[PDB]
């Protein structure tokens, strides 16, 4: 509870948008490495 | 060295004459070593303001005149006086930028600036009291799937670094106001900075999306 | 700070106040020497059934492992502490998630090739690329209500993270050496305290390499 | 070609 996910994640998604390139290879990442262990 | 003369074969295609190419090549190599004059610059272009001016005794006085009107930049270095188009002043620098500027090692812990956030996002970090830290997860990525363009640097926010519930970030080196601690470096990525991120990237003519070079 | 708190988590364990007190002793001294620390570890993940060391006291530190047996011997100043296998992990566990330090965002470490996969070694070694590796993130929690975290997040230098190269998730003691520490301040020492260490007490979050359950 | 990206995607397939 001592880690602020939701404005760190309204940071990434705002300064993300000013970029032309797709971020959501990380999430692939994420959700499929933890389905693996 | 090698990145001399790729980068007067750079200036080659700029629309202007080989005494002007002499100038703008050396104060490209003197702007780019000197880290803190080349943000101020980058950060003046991205304001559209209309001055730059970095003088200095020995004819290191470098002034640059942004006339956003008509499209032309003026770039006087010890009373050589420099004409060209902001297209070809954009280029000039995305080369330079290139081929000249350090890039910072992995894992340097950086303050980014908070005056480019939008005022939302500033006043809910102000809250908490978040500071706007961040550290380099990696450079000069491409950006896919074209592959035309790379962006400076991949970072996470400082101290919670990369998490598995929130995106990595692309910022560009503006977005810097000052570096606390490089990270560790040695030959190795020396070599492989500028084999990957200098030469490879100038054989396919990608530079920082920042100039916007199409 | 964390002393006290250290001392609750001893009363997950199944022996008497006598021996909790040497087994905090035990453990002040090793999470304060983290080279001595992360050997403990690889013992563990070796199953080797000794390990020697020196507290900070001097007197020396003596653990025996009867992996069949399933059970533990602590032995600090003449005091033998026979303790269970999983009573061993859960004392780790705290102790590492309680008192030992935390690498800064940014640190270079040298990764064993041993713990790194097996062959692939072979490859990177074909190319002279050494097995050095860049903190990204820490004690890290994958997805939401996890009740285990991974020590570290890294990517291969010089590379680093890009949509190509995913990371690594790497336990304390693949670790070979720490090269060179990255940048850290009050910042990040109240955040650790809050929550790496203090957070992660309170919902019974440890390391996975413990596989406490 | 300076990056080997399949080795290094090969690395954290099997460590994860």
């Amino acid at each position: 509870g001592s880690t602020p996910v939701e404005l760190l994640a309204n940071i990434s998604n705002t300064l993300n948008g000013f970029v032309r390139s797709n971020i959501s290879w990380w999430k692939k990442f994420i959700t499929d490495s933890k389905g693996k262990r | 060295g090698e990145m001399d003369i790729l980068y007067q074969m750079s200036l080659n295609h700029l629309a202007v004459i080989e005494a002007d190419k002499e100038v703008l090549k050396q104060v490209g190599l003197s702007l780019a070593k000197q880290e803190e004059a080349f943000r101020e610059l980058q950060l003046i272009l991205f304001n559209h303001e209309h001055s730059y001016s970095h003088h200095g005794i020995l004819g290191s006085s470098i002034e640059i005149l942004l006339h956003w009107e008509q499209n032309n930049v003026e770039v006087m270095y010890l009373e050589t006086k420099v004409a060209l188009s902001m297209i070809d002043f954009r280029r000039w620098l995305a080369y330079t930028d290139l081929l000249l500027s350090p890039i910072l090692p992995l894992g340097t812990t950086i303050e980014l600036n908070k005056d480019l956030l939008p005022a939302a996002l500033v006043t809910s970090m102000n809250e908490i009291g978040m500071p706007f830290l961040a550290i380099v997860l990696g450079r000069r990525l491409l950006l896919g799937p074209e592959d035309r363009e790379y962006i400076d640097y991949l970072v996470s926010i400082y101290p919670y670094g990369l998490r598995a519930d929130v995106n990595p970030i692309y910022i560009s080196n503006f977005f810097i106001k000052k570096v606390l601690q490089e990270g560790y470096s040695d030959a190795i990525d020396e070599q492989y900075i500028e084999n990957q991120y200098r030469k490879d990237y100038f054989s396919r003519n990608i530079v920082s999306e920042i100039y916007n070079v199409k």
